[PDB]
């Protein structure tokens, strides 16, 4: 049956609550379909600040596993290691252990079990079983899931709710026909290890920018990332100003009221419309005062990449094994009407 | 923010 788990909308991320152990310890981890290997913070993790402001264990701060406490835990004696986009990283051994989530039990589930790392807390990749960061093929938590015959498919379906949405949900071998307007669209998948789409263009604000490319559906990531001219021709459109930070780095900023819509032109006659102002944030001085205008959540990079500032505007569902990706347009709605990935 | 694996 479909496991429906609920994602917690922490503003930079979604996470979802899971079990470890025979002991079921509770850890909170990320839901990120950019990676594909679990790793959870060892009682024990060193946890190394990478922002300006990470207190003593962060890291740790959403639980964190003890072997030891597991009767039923694992050590494979076998390092892991994994690196991410924003630079932070994750060290740990492997381990196998019975792992838990939305009342439901994976059974010598491995994954990593961390002493060192930067990231906020635990991981929970769910990408390509290609994708992972071990040096072998082994069953992530959705070949895992499909394997001991809960789940018809590697497959799930992603509803980040709303921006202003304090849950989410994430459905494992499922659908919820009632959370999307019109009919769902089929997308292939077309990277071997990323779960990549193809995008034909961007329609800025009436303004039209061809892309014939691939971008990332990541719901890993905080914002959204494109190519060099793509990203300045969408900051045209917009009319963003740039800034320096405190680096000296370009920044773009915009009015926070800026009107318009960002139209995402996917193959198979897929259009997903977003209002510009779903990528503009405002920041605030110390004084509580507002800055003159928001920030653009868009900025460049050497991969194109949409994430939770995208995807909360749409439906996505990821068949792993049938290497596609669905979308439509979400509709936010407590209802629901789920049924199993075929 | 975050961007999730090389």
């Amino acid at each position: 049956g479909p496991v429906a788990v609920t994602l917690h909308n922490e503003a930079i991320t979604y996470t979802a609550d899971i079990t470890v152990g025979s002991d079921n310890q509770k850890l909170n981890v990320i839901v990120d379909t950019g990676s594909s290997d679990l790793w959870i913070p060892d009682s024990n993790v060193i946890c190394i600040p990478k922002w300006r402001g990470d207190k003593g264990d962060f890291c740790k701060s959403a639980g964190s596993y003890s072997p030891a406490s597991s009767r039923t835990s694992q050590n494979l004696n076998t390092r892991f290691d994994i690196k991410y986009g924003d630079g932070s990283y994750a060290k740990g051994k492997l381990y196998k252990d019975t792992v838990g989530i939305g009342g439901v039990s994976v059974r010598d589930q491995l994954f990593a079990n961390v002493w060192s790392t930067s990231a906020r807390k635990g991981i929970l990749g769910i990408g390509f079983q290609s994708g992972e960061a071990t040096e072998f093929d082994y069953d992530n938590l959705p070949i895992s899931l499909r394997n001991q015959g809960i789940i018809g498919k590697a497959a799930y379906s992603l509803y980040l709710n709303s921006a202003e949405a304090s849950t989410g949900q994430i459905i494992f071998g499922g659908i919820d026909k009632a959370k999307y307007s019109g009919s769902l669209v089929d997308l292939p998948i077309t990277s071997e290890k990323k779960l990549t789409v193809g995008l034909r263009s961007v329609n800025v604000r009436g303004r039209n920018v061809d892309a014939n490319t691939n971008v990332l559906l990541d719901s890993g990531t905080t914002i959204s990332y494109f190519t060099r001219s793509i990203v300045r021709n969408i900051l045209y459109a917009i009319g963003a100003q740039m800034k320096f930070d405190s680096a000296g780095n370009k920044v773009y900023v915009a009015d926070c009221k800026t009107s318009g819509t960002i139209d995402f032109q996917f193959g198979n006659n897929l259009k997903i419309s977003v209002p510009v102002s779903e990528f503009l944030f405002q920041t605030y001085y110390t004084s509580g005062k507002p800055f003159p205008k928001c920030e653009v959540r868009i900025r460049e990079s050497e991969d194109n990449i949409l994430g939770d500032n995208f995807l909360r505007s749409a439906y996505v569902v990821y068949n792993l094994d049938d290497k596609k990706i669905s979308m439509a347009p979400v509709k936010y709605t407590s209802e629901s009407d789920i049924v199993a990935i075929n | 923010x975050v961007v999730x694996a090389x």
